[PDB]
RNA sequence: CUCAGUAGCGGCGAGCGAACGGGGAUCAGCCCAUUAAGUUAUGUGUGUUUUAGUGGAACGCUCUGGGAAGUGCGAACGUAGAGGGUGAUAUUCCCGUACACGAAAGGGCACACAUAAUGAUGACGAGUAGGGCGAGGCACGUGAAACCUUGUCUGAAUAUGGGGGGACCAUCCUCCAAGGCUAAAUACUCCUGACUGACCGAUAGUGAACCAGUACCGUGAGGGAAAGGCGAAAAGAACCCCUGUGAGGGGAGUGAAAUAGAUCCUGAAACCGCAUGCAUACAAGCAGUGGGAGCACCUUCGUGGUGUGACUGCGUACCUUUUGUAUAAUGGGUCAGCGACUUAUAUUCAGUAGCGAGGUUAACCGUAUAGGGGAGCCGUAGAGAAAUCGAGUCUUAAUAGGGCG
RNA sequence: CCACAAGUCGAGCAGGUACGAAAGUAGGUCUUAGUGAUCCGGUGGUUCUGUAUGGAAGGGCCAUCGCUCAACGGAUAAAAG
């Protein structure tokens, strides 16, 4: 049978030229107590760590 | 020479497959490379990919983001150097589909500056970047 | 392609049993017991190829000691005297001469004690 | 190249079809693919599920002093199922079009430079007679041979049917194993031209 | 076959999973009361096929041998050198094979006519479409949930009309429900004929090669075995002797062979006897190993070979599981036979071969491993959630800075 | 600093401010505890998308709200002998 994508991982990751990009955690709620620096530095996308790239490749084989 | 018993494959083309559990001298006897006991030594022993022993996984402790656009599935991208496969001088969506650089179900295309062209082309109804238009005009074509 | 094992298996077992010739009881009749016996024999042979050299050197030293004490020296003093006199005849030949030629051994002892003096 | 028929007539053949260098690995791959594609692959065995009976546990799990068992058709037991039962298989491989054509070109060039290909202007038989065909091959000194012609005349086919080590094929039916197995290949000029157009 | 494991669904978990479009196989439409295409029976005609069969080529000598088809020397047929048998291995010994002929009588199929009958209670579709409540189906779990079915309660308009285009409204596009019939391309094998196998060869292959769903077990449903081989030909041992007119054997005879003599080809191992050579009744233990006298036979007379081994140094089996086992921790009475990393699909990496900024076809067609088939897939460009731009793009008031390229 | 997910310090640049005559100081409090991922929903904004088309519903992005999930990397919305 064809390999099946893990759709949760597909919804959480996207592919770049040499890796995968992802969003950052701790920005959904409980935001008042956090300082402005954390608020603005937890915004945007970062890269998937090389320790997790292999697992991401196993879970999402077509992206 | 040239007989059914005088033909050979190239060196390194074929290898013997590995056979487990066939004695001490083979080096993979007894356990067959699986180690001693535990879940991974059993039949069908590996755990599901993405399982990390119980803690919240990498794809579940991170948030979802984005939405999928439907028009992106029908937008097609064409390299400038692929215009060489076009037969004739007119470059259009139908002609690119006939030349097999665009899938038949796409409804529009864009030309990017990637390679080089030599012939003079006429473009009708295909989007061009600023570099690609300059390249086309330098080669000797016109737009629309 | 179905493969039968009889001929090759019989050949292997027969070779082991042939190497087990002469042993007592089931050790020369029963394949399992015979197979265990052959490996142990190989291990013993490997160890005894080293033990043999020590045993024969001990025998030579004992015979040289007897000859030296017949000629009025001890083994250690005779060896030291020969080393000082620069004779490089080894213990195997020395023991052979001690066994089979008393006069020559007496001459060697005279040389050794002359060098010791 | 120029080639010379048995009568000394000169024929022109391009380097593409009859002049390539010999690539032994390519030829071996194509020949092995043909031999594997010739297989039938019809067989089967019975696993522990397919063998008759065996549904009930032979005896209770504990207390009897025997080794525990679940069925009398276990692959450990005599009469039980086979551990990994076979099924019918397909043994055909894929061969690239260009790789196949290149292998045929190499085979033809090797035959030419080994002097096993004999070019003849015309090869026809008057009547379906094995003796007549045998004499015609003997005069050419091609007793063991594969005969390639532009078209397969019924008289020639009937004459060749009973001859050992002699077979006749059309120009568009040559195969690499046949080109190699026979001692010589006797080819007509028209067939050579068609194989030239096909480039092996 | 692709699109595509994409769009989506989902304690947004595990998992489930389309369609549009494109490429093929096959192609076909006809009617609602005077009523069609089509289908089914019956008879006739024509064609084919089938149920027995007939003819069917060509070899001698010599050597070995129980026996020739085998050695050596020469010859013949071939639209027949497929296969089987004959005392060992046959195109020319037999049955056959290629090929050419053949049917009183019966059967199948095809096409065409005649008669039936069906299609065909049905004439443009009302308790219907739609709606409220509860469920089910759709890739779609109540969700923004369209569309289909209906258990319960209701309920239109009827061509200036009505359904759909994924909540809903308007505009456009498209179709006409509440009446019917219809071949091919598709699915399967209790069975029949022919042919085939890098399928098995008596613990294998069907449970069953043999008087097998039998013996046997069970109240019953049900469960379920073991067991093939004399010899080319019985020529299967007349007759004599021991013995109980027994069993069994010894002669004679047959046979190439009887240690091929009846549960009879070959006849391994565990296990059990008889015979010869050496050692062994004052000596303590995984039974061997390194030395080593004597004896017996052979002998090229030896610094040789075979068998045995007085005396002596060292030396607590194997497997598994463990920090660690002689362990008094596990497993094995012994032998022989069987017994465990496979197969299909998808994907990634490494070798190797072809082509190379290109590479490659899938289904399918094809008297078919060829040749056609370019739909599709991978590579050739990124950035961004996206619209959008594009060797750049995103963020920003910023051309600053910074992130991915 | 660190397996990951996270955490900590920061000169300097642009805009708008406050206090000083000025050079200047200020991106919370001497510092190290006062905390909770993802999913699902709510509220404000938006030059994003919008299943024929124009809207809309729904979704996205930015900001923010609802945990003694305290067995505090949190198996279910929901569980004793």
């Amino acid at each position: 049978a064809k390999l099946k994508t893990r759709r949760g991982a597909a919804k959480r990751f996207k592919a770049t030229a040499n890796g995968f990009k992802r969003k950052q955690a701790f920005k959904r709620h409980i935001l008042t107590k956090k300082s402005a620096k954390r608020i603005r530095q937890l915004r945007g996308c970062v890269m998937v760590h090389v320790s997790d790239v292999a697992s991401v490749r196993r879970m999402c084989p077509y992206i | 020479t040239l007989r059914l018993n005088e033909l050979a494959p190239a060196e390194g083309a074929k290898r013997e497959h590995r056979r487990l559990g066939r004695g001490i001298g083979s080096g993979v006897g007894k356990t067959g490379g699986r180690g001693i006991k535990g879940q991974k030594s059993r039949k069908s022993g590996g755990v599901r990919p993405g399982f990390e022993g119980g803690q919240t996984a990498i794809y579940r402790r991170l948030p979802k983001f984005g939405f999928t656009s439907q028009i992106a599935l029908k937008t097609a991208e064409v390299r400038l150097s692929e215009l060489s496969k076009v037969e004739g001088d007119i470059v259009s969506l139908e002609t690119l589909k006939a030349a097999n650089v665009v899938r038949r179900d796409q409804i529009r295309a864009r030309i990017v500056l990637s390679g080089e062209i030599t012939r003079a082309f006429t473009v009708q109804g295909v989007a061009l970047t600023k570099g690609a238009k300059a390249a086309i005009e330098a080669a000797g074509g016109k737009v629309e | 392609a179905r493969v039968k094992r009889g001929v090759v298996a019989h050949r292997r077992h027969k070779k082991i049993l042939a190497r087990a010739k002469g042993y007592y009881g089931a050790r020369s009749r029963v394949y399992r017991v015979a197979f265990q016996a052959v490996i142990k024999a190989g291990q013993y042979a490997y160890r005894d190829r080293r033990q043999k050299k020590r045993q024969f050197r001990a025998l030579w030293i004992a015979r040289i000691n007897a000859g030296a004490r017949q000629n009025g020296l001890s083994y250690s003093r005779m060896i030291d005297g020969l080393k000082k006199a620069q004779v490089i005849i080894d213990r195997r030949v020395l023991a052979d001469i001690a066994m089979h030629d008393a006069v020559a051994f007496a001459a060697l002892a005279e040389k050794a004690k002359g060098a010791l003096a | 190249m120029n080639l010379k028929t048995v009568s000394g007539s000169a024929v022109e053949l391009s380097e593409v079809a009859f002049g390539r260098e010999f690539n032994e690995a390519l030829v071996h791959q194509v020949v092995t693919a043909y031999l594997a594609g010739g297989r039938q692959g019809t067989r089967a065995h019975k696993s522990r599920a397919d063998v008759s009976g065996g549904g009930k546990k032979p005896f209770r799990q504990k207390g009897t002093g025997r080794a525990r068992a679940g069925s009398i058709r276990s692959p450990i037991w005599v009469g039980g199922g086979k551990t990994f039962a076979a099924r019918p298989q397909d043994w055909s491989q894929k061969v690239n079009r260009k790789m196949y054509r290149g292998a045929m070109q190499c085979i033809l060039a090797e035959l030419v430079r080994q002097d096993r290909l004999v070019l003849v202007e015309e090869f026809a038989v008057a009547a379906p007679k094995t003796k007549e065909l045998l004499a015609k091959l003997n005069d050419l000194n091609a007793a063991r041979a594969l005969i390639v012609t532009d078209a397969v005349d019924e008289n020639l086919y009937l004459a060749a049917r009973n001859l050992p080590h002699v077979d006749v094929v059309d120009a568009t039916a040559i195969d690499p194993v046949s080109l190699i197995a026979f001692d010589k290949v006797v080819m007509s000029v028209a067939a050579a031209k068609k194989i030239e157009v096909e480039l092996g």
